[PDB]
């Protein structure tokens, strides 16, 4: 699912860049002709807005973490058996060591 | 005969081939959204070929 969102964001960005290039070409043409104070075509403007709205949808989905506020829920599954052992104090005196010693 | 000059004026040049081509390609009288999109695609293809 994240890969699809990333690809969609990339495609939208590419479409936005293409719309920018089209608008640049339109203004370059406009500078050629005297007067003619007209606006850019509405179709490419709508394409620009479509590319802007699509890229803002995946930009929120890509980073969604929203962790739980309460601090009791993560330790709701953890068992006291694992907590009983600690990594500081480890005594290396067990029957498994002499049982696994030959093999 | 270029010594005594009475009146003088300066005029510009007609146009450039690529510039004229772009100006003609932009020229639209009455078209739908599909038409403008097709024209833009054709212009993009021409630019890619160039």
């Amino acid at each position: 699912a994240p890969s699809l969102w990333k690809g969609l964001v990339g495609i939208g960005l590419f479409a936005l860049a293409h719309a920018a290039f089209s608008a640049a070409q339109h203004r370059s043409y406009m500078r050629l002709t005297e007067k003619e104070d007209e606006s850019l075509p509405i179709d490419i403007v709508l394409q620009t807005l479509l590319a802007f709205a699509v890229t803002c949808y995946g930009i929120v989905h890509i980073a969604g973490e929203f962790k739980d506020m309460d601090a009791t829920s993560e330790l709701k599954n953890k068992t006291f058996d694992t907590l009983r052992n600690h990594p500081s104090f480890y005594v290396f005196n067990h029957r498994g060591r002499v049982l696994f010693r030959p093999s | 005969s270029l010594a005594e000059v009475v009146c003088l004026e300066m005029v510009d040049l007609p146009l450039t081939g690529a510039q004229a081509e772009l100006e003609g390609e932009f020229g639209k009288k009455a078209d739908g959204l599909l038409g403008m999109f097709l024209k833009r695609l054709s212009s993009q293809l021409i630019l890619l070929q160039a």
